[PDB]
């Protein structure tokens, strides 16, 4: 819903929102593991 | 101003990088105008503004999007390993290929990250210049003072490592190709003549 | 005679270096060539059981065959690695010269 | 059932002209390898 | 005995009955790692060769066959290099005796 | 120091006087030198130094004399492997004169922790001796020597006997660790001792009993079985046991 | 807890029946 | 970048000042527009060796694909080294633990003797051998790893004196491909993915 | 303090040891460490060498001195 | 000895240092139907015969010995092949 | 040294390939010595 | 006299304290 | 040739060489 149509694949733990492919390397808590 | 700096610290640690760069920029401006330039408060804020300019310009080159998280898309299962999950490990055994170059050319030519890398270079050079200028002269007042030097040289090494991470990661692909080919002619020369081995490892004396 | 002694010493070095270089790769190639043909042989028996067994016998035989594939998965291993990082890297180096004793006199004048 | 640890293998693969397994019996396995193989069809 | 097979576990490839899932093999804490179906559906996947084991068979076809292609080229390069140095021997024999 | 002509007495003893003593030795004179000691007095009396086994290998055509020198070079390499392992384990504990590797290892405090009969470094003696860790572990090993020490109720032994037999079984046996020794340690140590490169030395093309008597004299230890006794045994991982020693 | 302890005994029994462990004649 | 060695701190320097961004601009300038020095190659290699991610290094190598049309030497050589160091640190850990438990047994003999005499008185890559591996380096010390690991199985039950595949008895099952190294077979995993939940 | 049997065969070992030591060899021998400042250092070559004096500790022929 | 009953190892190097033998064999009984079945489909595969059916079995090796042989085979970097020989 | 894919580099590559009469010769480096 | 728990045994071997003679016992059973 | 897989599409006309879909980004004159 902010990058259209690429399907989520994993979850962010610290903030309760799932992570897509395009935003995985620049997520909110992209960097025990989040 | 100290509230605005640590709010940008919490916003960078939580993850929102643009509004923390804006918030730390306003704090850096007012702290520079009132309370000098050689204060460790000013140096910490300007190192912080440079640090987010590093992070918003290098998160895509260090970690490209790629097509990972799918067994047949990162080897692993091909080597007998039964999945890894952790992205720090999926990046490690990802093979580079002819199809990834759409993303490779995307990331290197992305303008938003490129000029944030350039704005990073400007802010770390001013950080390095100020730490070096402030370390030329001591402070003479009427008190017993410690070394106050191990933190000054630690910020100098911080403003040397971080400058070279940005400047080297911001290399144009034709330049990186020419450097890689130069290392190729160095590497292929080792099974050669004595003059070729020395001349490919520079040695431009004769 | 001392020609052919030096030249066969290089031949013995060549055949010994090729024997253990090709030995790591030929052992892996025959390992996987047996691996293809064993499991292709296993599919030939299941194709026979498709045409000969009634539907009740063939379902039990299929459950047997899936475990047969997975047991061949376990009893195959995965060494890889050492049979993949061996390279065709062989080269001949040497300095053999036929020298007169007075030529050895001139060589020592230049050298120490 | 002999569960055997088949090590490094050599396809001896007796050439056409062989009268039997006399080559597969008396030959010494090279020190590089630990096993021998033969397609008997 | 005297209970019929209605279920086939797909992660175990074993045949179970309703009494054989309560007292027998698949009786303790399980499911969500032990899928079971009806045996009519299981028979459909053998004939249409689209079971997870039939296309894990095909994955193992591709992995071993690709490795055979790489190993055959490695025999070719090692054999080419062996008779490369052998040619250097033959030229060294024609040159030193010459 | 070589003045101007000592490089000629060197330059002839390796090229022409060497090839002359080889030329006599390939013609098979009546009673060619039989054991290792007659072979050494052969080359010594002719003037050729014994540390040129690499050049004498490269100068010979006959497949016989290739094997005779292959006995000799392996016998002296296992002699030096015997010697430096004994030296590196005796002078290694803590004090006075000790080996260079014993001083260099400042680690192993990152693994053992203090929460005693253990003198800490005493637990991992496999690193003090000058070999890679994979070869070294079977050099100091006791697991294939239980049955013999069970049975002897009279004859004492030493640890020097154990490291002896670890070395003899890693050279002579049907062990896979014995194949490892010939492929990575004994071959490479021959190349940097007597200029015999690792390709020429192979375990298959050497005679098991003649190499054994060659170690009987070079290593300075005598065993109860002879050369013919090893031929008339079944192959085994550690075929030589403590009771096979005499003095 | 008694059901948990009874399984520990009963499974241990079944493991001994797989070996065969014939009773004291 | 800090320690380095002599000769104008190793990576070649220039006129005093010269902030490291324009200094690195000089460093890439000498390599491409060639008028450089013998230590200038050690500049860009030592900086690339510590600063890029493993992905960034792999893209740098991949610019060479005219030569070396093959791929994935890097994950193969990483997996051999990861196997070697993991095999090494376990084998030393088993060897030290075997030697403490055995000498604990000798102390256990000694303590029962001193009470017996008293009682009678009272009455990133680091290539070492993984490259060109054909001398069978694995057989020597993995053999020691298997022997020493189950040596601790003996020694543990000496202390106590002082079911991972066939779990259907417990009621779990016999998951195909449940050998000790692995946790899920290939066909069993791919049944969990699509053919069920 | 180790087993009694192996105590008595260690005692037997040191018992048989002087029997080998005497008769044909000299009947045990006393050693002088001879420290590394003696003027016997000309007989020494390397700085890590150890010299040992040997007196017969027997009737001998009053020659000894190795 | 009270040291269980065959559930640990053989110590191939430590027990037969001069002899090159696999191990001493045990007897046991195969009455588990799933193990008896998987051995039947093995012989059915080896003989191309959908008529052969197993009557019994005897594992002449402890399960701990089977695991020791598996780890030695992977140490040799080689797989395991089943050979169905007549007695 | 002549740069990669420059004007002088293409002249040296074409002159080399034309003299060897093949397309499988490729220039690795073109160091200036003058 | 070979019976009992295997921790202590008794010293019969020439230098082996006795707890390594379980490391030579193949599991004979029927 | 500077990356496999996909075919050429356009032309450069300053340095005369074939241009692919990914090639114009490293072309400084990108029009001609």
């Amino acid at each position: 819903r902010r990058h259209p149509g690429e399907v989520y694949e994993l979850f962010c733990s610290i903030c309760h929102v799932a992570v897509c492919r395009l935003c995985r390397g620049n997520h909110l808590h992209a960097a025990g593991r989040s | 101003c100290m509230n605005r700096y640590w709010l940008a610290v919490a916003l960078s640690k939580v993850g929102r990088f643009r509004d923390a760069r804006k918030e730390a920029a306003g704090a850096l401006v007012v702290l520079e105008d009132r309370l000098g330039e050689n204060h460790p408060a000013t140096l910490s804020a300007l190192f912080f503004v440079a640090e987010l300019d590093q992070t918003v310009g290098c998160e895509d080159i260090v970690a490209p999007p790629l097509k990972i998280m799918d067994g047949e898309d990162t080897l692993l299962r091909e080597f007998g390993k039964a999945a890894s999950v952790d992205v720090g490990e999926l990046m490690l055994y990802r093979p580079i290929g002819p199809e990834d170059l759409e993303i490779v050319e995307m990331v290197a030519r992305d303008r938003r990250r490129g000029k944030s890398r350039q704005s990073a270079i400007k802010n770390f050079t001013t950080l390095f210049r100020r730490v070096l200028s402030g370390e030329k002269y001591l402070l003479v007042t009427q008190a017993q003072y410690q070394d106050s030097r191990d933190q000054g040289t630690r910020r100098l090494l911080a403003a040397v490592k971080h400058t070279l991470t940005v400047k080297m990661c911001d290399l144009s692909l034709p330049i990186q190709r020419a450097v890689a080919y130069r290392l190729y002619v160095l590497c292929v020369s080792q099974s050669g003549s004595s003059f070729l081995r020395k001349l490919a490892a520079m040695d431009r004396d004769g | 005679q001392r020609c052919y002694a030096i030249l066969e010493e290089a031949i013995t070095q060549l055949h010994s270096c090729t024997e253990d270089k090709m030995g790591a790769v030929l052992s892996r190639q025959l390992e996987l060539q047996r691996e293809i043909d064993t499991m292709d042989w296993s599919e030939s028996f299941l194709q026979y059981l498709r045409t000969v067994l009634p539907p009740a016998d063939f379902l039990h035989a299929w459950l047997r065959h899936c475990r047969l594939r997975d047991e061949l998965d376990a009893l195959a291993g995965d060494p890889s690695m050492l049979s993949r990082n061996v390279f065709p890297d062989m080269r001949l180096q040497g300095r053999v010269d036929i020298l007169t004793d007075s030529a050895l006199r001139r060589r020592d004048y230049v050298a120490v | 059932v002999c569960k055997l640890a088949l090590g490094s293998v050599l396809a001896k693969d007796s050439e056409p002209g062989e009268t039997g397994d006399e080559d597969f019996k008396s030959c010494d396995i090279p020190g590089n390898f630990t096993a021998l193989s033969r397609r008997d069809e | 005995p005297s209970e019929m097979i209605d279920s086939v576990c797909m992660t175990c490839f074993v045949a179970l009955c309703p009494h054989c899932i309560l007292i027998g093999s698949h009786s303790a804490a399980d499911f969500s790692e032990h899928p079971l179906i009806s045996t009519l559906d299981a028979y459909k996947m053998v004939m249409q060769d689209s079971s997870p084991s039939e296309e894990a068979l095909l994955e193992r076809r591709r992995r071993i066959d690709r490795e055979l292609v790489e190993k055959h080229r490695q025999l070719g390069q090692l054999h080419s290099n062996f008779l490369s140095v052998q040619k250097r021997i033959d030229e060294a024999s024609k040159n030193l005796v010459g | 120091f070589p003045n101007s002509r000592a490089r000629r007495l060197a330059g002839a003893v390796r090229t022409e006087i060497l090839n002359k003593a080889l030329a006599e030795l390939e013609g098979m004179p009546p009673f060619t030198p039989m054991d290792s000691i007659t072979l050494t007095h052969f080359f010594h009396l002719r003037g050729i130094n014994m540390r040129l086994l690499g050049h004498m290998i490269r100068g010979t055509r006959a497949a016989w004399l290739q094997h005779m020198l292959h006995v000799e070079v392996v016998a002296r390499t296992v002699k030096r492997i015997l010697r430096d392992v004994l030296r590196s384990l005796v002078f290694s504990a803590h004090g006075y004169l000790q080996t260079a590797r014993a001083r260099m290892q400042r680690g192993m405090k990152k693994l053992l922790k203090r929460p005693p009969g253990y003198s800490r470094e005493s637990l991992l003696r496999e690193t003090c001796l000058n070999a890679p860790f994979d070869i070294a572990t079977q050099l100091l090993d006791d697991i294939p020597y239980l049955l013999d020490l069970m049975s002897q109720t009279f004859r004492h032994f030493s640890w020097t006997d154990i490291v002896l037999l670890n070395l003899f079984n890693l050279t002579l046996g049907d062990s896979s660790e014995s194949d490892e020794f010939w492929s990575s340690f004994l071959a490479t140590r021959c190349s940097q001792y007597f200029d015999v490169e690792a390709g020429s030395i192979a375990k298959s093309r050497i005679s098991r009993p003649a190499l054994y008597v060659a170690m009987q004299h070079h290593c300075g230890i005598s065993f109860l079985p002879d050369a013919g006794a090893l031929n008339t045994m079944r192959p085994s991982a550690h075929p030589l046991q403590p009771s096979h020693l005499r003095l | 807890s008694l059901v948990s302890k009874a399984q520990v005994a009963i499974i241990d029994v079944r493991r001994r029946l797989l070996r065969g462990e014939k009773p004291k004649l | 970048f800090a320690s380095m060695l002599e000769d104008c701190i190793e990576d070649c320097r220039q006129e005093p000042g010269l902030v490291p961004a324009v200094w690195f601009d000089r460093l890439v300038g000498r390599i491409v527009a060639e008028n450089g020095t013998p230590n200038d190659l050690v500049c860009f290699i030592s900086m690339l060796r510590a600063f890029f991610s493993p992905i960034q290094k792999r893209i740098f190598l991949f610019f060479l694909h005219e030569e070396y049309a093959r791929t994935d030497l890097d994950p193969s050589l990483f997996h051999s080294h990861a196997a070697r160091r993991e095999l090494y640190i376990d084998t030393v850990r088993k060897l030290i633990q075997v030697r403490m438990n055995n000498a604990r047994f000798r102390e256990y003999q000694r303590l029962k003797r001193l009470q017996e005499k008293n009682k009678k008185d009272r009455k990133y890559l680091d290539t070492t051998g993984l490259i060109n591996g054909c001398v069978w380096n694995g057989i020597s010390l993995q053999n020691l790893n298997v022997r020493l690991s189950e040596q601790l199985i003996y020694q543990d039950a000496l202390e106590k004196e002082y079911d991972h595949t066939d779990r259907r008895l417990l009621g779990k099952g016999w998951i195909s491909g449940r050998t000790s190294t692995r946790a899920m077979g290939r066909a069993a995993e791919l049944s969990l993915q699509k053919f069920g939940g | 303090f180790v087993f009694d049997r192996v105590e008595r065969k260690a005692r037997e070992r040191r018992k048989s040891l002087e029997v080998l030591k005497r008769q044909w060899a000299g009947g045990d021998l006393d050693l002088c460490l001879l420290p590394d400042n003696h003027p016997f250092n000309v007989f020494r070559l390397f700085k890590f060498d150890r010299m040992f004096m040997a007196r017969s500790r027997t009737e001998a022929s009053s020659c000894g001195c190795q | 000895r009270g040291w269980t009953a065959g559930a640990v190892s053989s110590f191939s190097e430590a027990a037969h240092p001069t002899e090159d033998r696999p191990s001493l064999v045990n007897v046991s009984v195969i009455e588990d139907l799933q193990i008896l079945a998987q051995w039947e489909y093995w012989i059915q595969l080896s003989l191309f015969t959908a008529d052969l059916h197993i009557v019994g079995g005897w594992n002449l090796a402890t399960p701990a010995q089977q695991q020791l042989f598996d780890a030695k085979a992977s140490a040799l970097k080689g797989p395991i092949v089943y050979s169905f020989l007549d007695l | 040294a002549v740069l990669r894919d420059s004007d002088e580099w293409a002249f040296l590559e074409y002159l080399l390939q034309m003299s060897v009469r093949t397309s499988r010769v490729r220039l690795l480096q073109a160091w200036h010595i003058a | 006299g070979r019976k009992g728990p295997p921790l202590y045994w008794k010293q019969k071997a020439v230098q082996v304290p006795g707890f390594m003679e379980i490391y030579t016992l193949e599991p004979t059973t029927s």
